């Protein structure tokens, strides 16, 4: 559910608020627990870390390990 | 066969997890004699005469980099260990972090003591879970014994390690891309003159180094410096881990001193090609490295000697080719790798790499003219001399080196339309 | 009492209810010059004691704060003084003046 | 010392020990080709057109990011550099789809001027005919990615000067692209203030103000007058361009002040829309 991922990634970004770094590990752990990075996950990561959406989408699509669509 | 092992002088004659097995073989002694016997200055100057050049690929004297990092402003430093080995064939370094993480921990600690670094990072790809596991447990098993926590030996010296798991890119192995990747940004290299010793992680001075040069500072401290300078030629002193692979009988990691003729590497160490075939070429520096052939058989392998031969030393992978392999296809494969792992920041690389891939594809497919070869050569030279990061400056290496030694093999694709690879129409 | 003009950069949205919140604000900042009471000065501000408490707590921990006073606050020449007093009650000084930076709607303000 | 001296093109130039070579060149009059350099933004190092070499050293150094050091001789024009710069321009033209015939910036584009000054009359490369998106969803701004040099001066203007970090780079490699928030079109992005600082920063004709297309070319103006924006109190300095009794373009002078030349939607949309009432 698109509402489950909201709180579920809230609990993954919790240990990282206000620590000056560690965004690619956040994305790594959202990839581990979802297999892909949905748009809702990225929007909530941006709203919690108060990092712009352009930055999180740029770093999410920079690496080949991540995926923006559900994988087979 | 017969080779000198310094970096991997532990291999399997050690337990990879429990530390007291490691200390039973002079494990942490260096740290003591550098933290309780010597001064934070002589430890730098006696490394500076050891001639330990950067084993990461550049070949820079680590003593000079440590001097640049120590003589910095402000009181906040860092030490970083680059184990984001992205070359598919350069498992050289993951094997070291999986064999003896404690020697690397010692090296990072010695660096922190000399430079004056409080914190420290290690960069490992999330694709290597074994090294990450063993290092995460080794740092704990080494701080419990009071070697990686606060007031080590009670000497006003603290050193914490934060293992950072890499994301997986190959451009993220450069200093600036690594620094950007730790800070949660894109691994896009930045201009060099603000070097990562006056301005690094979060603006604080850093001393990024490779893992095999980190695995050498411990031994050169304890066994001395005059001894380490007695295994080099005249400029490059020490050992070097090589990944001998390809169509060779004996494949794996070897440790030869520097200034070794390549013949011994392929004719008597691996024991010859993996059939009754003959030797055509050997790529020396992984994907972004040149390729040497039979005119280079008695040329010693150094940092300065390989450069004159168009081949760079980096990722240390020595992949050997049979007589059947074609150099046009070899160049295309090694350039299609560096294209996929390009950042897309500098015009020369973002464009010329794709264009050279197309030119090589049309020269191998028989649709090549006689001036597209000149176009390819000039494009290689332009991308080499204009690109920002070393990726763009060493990506058109397997084209320059395949044209300067196999020029007839290229011209044969334009004039007689047939290929000695015997694999394609 | 507005739409929080930066929905995504603010970390403390304090919505004041209308009426006479100007004396409430001026008495609230009076304590920050002396003690640095709050509950009594936080009733017309429509904030439970805790809300005003950590407002003051973040206001005191800032070494160089600044206030942006808008044109809505000019519905009463009292609230402008309230903002300018919150400026002095937190040591928001600069070599050209206080940290108030009013948002004037035209350029010929003094001229007009 | 804080007072160094170099020799660019034989001409002796003065400068300060902290600047780069391009700054010392621009300080006197001296010309160096630039495409990704913008006064007011931290040097990027992407186009590699500002390459320059010293006597003795065969290496090539980017004049915009390499610092100046007293005693160095600088050579900006020779056969090697002309060849390399022409190859870079030909790569840029063969990679993307540049149609100068109907470009809105077809007489004031930095790339086109650099191509004409280097006598480019052929591309020498197989002309990759790739399909790039043209984003005209926003009624005011148009982003035609067929004309992108990937200089990132739009991503640096919406980040350090504006703050509305709406633009960034999508997938790496040759597939690099300038996207809005989360790969959306500009009209779906909520973090945009419609300031047009990106249109002023773009050297090519990728980002373009739509309603003044083909009229707001700085090359075919009649007069340039600098004044102040009357609409609000900030009072931003402007660079009004006049053509046939009409304001066709308002650009923000003040790339040295903290504003950075970014004007508000009013300052650069209402003012040229006012002259046609
Ligand atoms: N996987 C790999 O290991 C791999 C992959 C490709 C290539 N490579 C190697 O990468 C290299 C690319 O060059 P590079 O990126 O190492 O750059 P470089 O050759 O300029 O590196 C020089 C080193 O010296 C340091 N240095 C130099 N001057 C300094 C100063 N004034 N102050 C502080 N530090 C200073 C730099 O920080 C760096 O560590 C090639 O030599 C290549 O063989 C390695
Ligand atoms: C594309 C590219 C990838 C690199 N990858 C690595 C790497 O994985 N590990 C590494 O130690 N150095 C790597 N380097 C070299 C770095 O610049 C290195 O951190 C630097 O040379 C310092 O290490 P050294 O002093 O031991 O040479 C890479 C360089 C480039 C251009
Ligand atoms: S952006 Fe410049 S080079 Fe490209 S089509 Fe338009 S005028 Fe021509
Ligand atoms: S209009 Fe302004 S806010 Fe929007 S993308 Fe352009 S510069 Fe950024
Ligand atoms: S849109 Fe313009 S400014 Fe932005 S990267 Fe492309 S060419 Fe450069
Ligand atoms: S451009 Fe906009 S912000 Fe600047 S003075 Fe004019 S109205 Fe005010
Ligand atoms: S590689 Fe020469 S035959 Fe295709
Ligand atoms: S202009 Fe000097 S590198 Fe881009």
């Amino acid at each position: 559910s698109t509402v489950d991922v909201v709180e579920k990634v809230k609990e993954i970004v919790a240990p990282w608020k206000g620590k000056q770094g560690g965004l690619i590990p956040i994305l790594q752990e959202v990839q581990r627990e979802l297999g892909y990075l949905p748009e809702e996950a990225l929007l909530t990561i941006s709203r919690e870390l108060k990092m712009p959406k352009a930055e999180v989408y740029g770093v999410a699509t920079f690496y080949a390990q991540f995926h923006l669509k559900p994988r087979g | 066969s017969k080779q000198h092992r310094i970096v991997l002088s532990n291999c399997g004659y050690i337990d990879p997890e429990k530390i007291e097995e490691y200390i039973a073989r002079d494990g942490y002694m260096a740290l003591g004699k550098a933290l309780l016997e010597m001064t934070p200055e002589e430890v730098l100057e006696e490394v500076k005469k050891s001639g330990l050049r950067g084993r990461g690929g550049a070949g820079f004297p680590t003593g000079l980099k440590w001097e640049f990092a120590k003589k910095a402003s402000g009181d906040k430093k860092y030490v970083i260990c680059n184990a984001d080995e992205g070359d598919p064939g350069a498992f050289m370094d993951r094997s070291t972090l999986e064999g003896d993480p404690h020697s690397v921990i010692e090296g990072m600690t010695i660096g922190a003591y000399v430079i004056g670094a409080d914190e420290g990072y290690i960069y490992c790809r999330a694709e290597y879970p074994l090294a990450i596991k063993r290092l995460k447990i080794a740092i704990a098993q080494a701080e419990e014994m009071g070697l990686l926590g606060d007031h080590i030996m009670g000497t006003n010296f603290s050193f914490h390690l934060h293992l950072k798991e890499g994301a997986g890119a190959f451009v993220c192995g450069e200093e600036t891309a690594l620094m950007a990747s730790i800070e949660g940004r894109r691994g896009m290299p930045r201009p060099r003159p603000p070097f990562p010793a006056q301005h690094g992680l979060w603006g604080k001075p850093t001393n990024i180094n490779n893992v095999e040069t980190w695995a050498n500072v411990p031994r050169i401290i304890l066994n001395g410096a005059d001894w380490f300078a007695s295994m080099g030629t005249e400029k490059s002193k020490g050992t070097k881990i090589f990944a001998l692979t390809g169509k060779i009988t004996n494949t794996g990691l070897i440790e030869v001193p520097m200034g070794i003729t390549i013949r011994e590497i392929i004719y008597e160490l691996g024991g010859g090609i993996l059939n009754g075939k003959e030797f055509k070429a050997v790529q020396i520096g992984g994907p972004s490295g040149g390729c040497l052939t039979k005119e280079h058989l008695d040329l010693p392998i150094d940092y300065e000697s390989l450069t004159a031969a168009g081949a760079i030393m980096g990722s240390g992978g020595l992949v050997v080719m049979d007589e059947d392999t074609c150099m046009v296809d070899v160049a295309k494969f090694f350039l299609e790798f560096t294209q996929r792992e390009s950042c897309g920041k500098c015009v020369p690389c973002r464009e010329g790499t794709k264009q050279m891939l197309l030119m090589l594809q049309k020269i191998c497919n028989g649709e090549g003219t006689m001036d597209d070869l000149s176009k390819l050569e000039e494009l290689a030279h332009m991308v080499k001399e204009t690109s920002l990061c070393g990726l763009g400056q060493t990506a058109p290496n397997p084209v320059i080196t395949t044209i300067r030694y196999f020029r007839d093999e290229y011209v044969a694709h334009i004039k007689d339309k047939r290929c000695p690879a015997k694999i394609c129409p | 009492y507005g739409p929080s003009p930066f929905p995504g950069l603010v970390d403390l949205d304090i919505r004041l209810p209308e009426g006479q919140a100007v004396p409430k604000a001026l008495s609230n900042l009076a304590e920050i010059i002396g003690k640095i009471s709050i509950e009594e000065s936080a009733r017309a501000m429509g904030l439970d004691p805790k809300i005003a408490e950590e407002v003051a707590l973040m206001l005191i921990s800032a070494r160089r704060p600044i206030f942006i006073i808008g044109g809505r606050a000019t519905k009463s020449h009292e609230l402008v003084t309230a903002a300018c007093n919150l400026a002095v009650a937190s040591k928001a000084f600069f070599e050209d003046g206080l940290g108030v930076v009013p948002l004037l709607v035209s350029a010929n303000s003094l001229g007009a | 010392m804080k007072e160094i001296t170099l020799t660019i093109d034989g001409k002796v130039c003065k400068g300060v020990q902290g600047d780069t070579i391009l700054d010392v060149a621009n300080k006197n009059d001296v010309y160096i080709p630039t495409l990704c350099y913008q006064k007011g933004l931290t040097p990027i190092g992407a186009c590699r057109m500002c390459v320059v070499q010293l006597e003795g050293n065969p290496k090539m150094l980017p004049s915009c990011t390499t610092p100046a050091q007293d005693g160095m001789v600088v050579v900006t024009k020779n056969e090697k550099l002309k060849d390399y710069r022409r190859q870079i321009l030909e790569l840029l033209f063969a990679g993307r789809n540049h149609f100068c015939m109907y470009c809105s910036q077809s007489g004031d584009c930095e790339l086109q001027r650099l191509a004409i000054e280097h006598e480019m009359d052929s591309v020498r490369f197989p002309y990759l005919y790739e399909d790039f998106e043209v984003d005209a969803t926003d009624p005011n701004l148009m982003m035609d990615h067929n004309r992108c040099v990937l200089c990132q001066r739009c991503i640096r203007t919406c980040s350090e000067i504006v703050g509305a970090h709406t633009l960034d780079l999508e997938r790496r490699g040759w597939q690099a692209k300038v996207i809005a928030d989360l790969g959306k079109r500009l009209r779906e992005s909520d973090t945009c203030v419609n300031c047009g600082a990106c249109a002023q920063s773009c050297p090519t004709g990728t980002i373009t103000i739509r309603e003044f297309a083909y009229r707001g070319r700085r090359s075919e103006c009649d007069a340039v007058v600098e004044s102040v924006c009357p609409l609000c109190a900030v009072g931003c300095k402007i660079k009004t361009y006049v053509r046939t009794g009409s304001i066709v373009r308002v650009e923000g002078t003040g790339v040295e002040e903290p504003d950075g030349g970014q004007l508000c939607h009013m300052g650069r949309w209402w003012l040229p829309e006012s002259t046609e009432r």
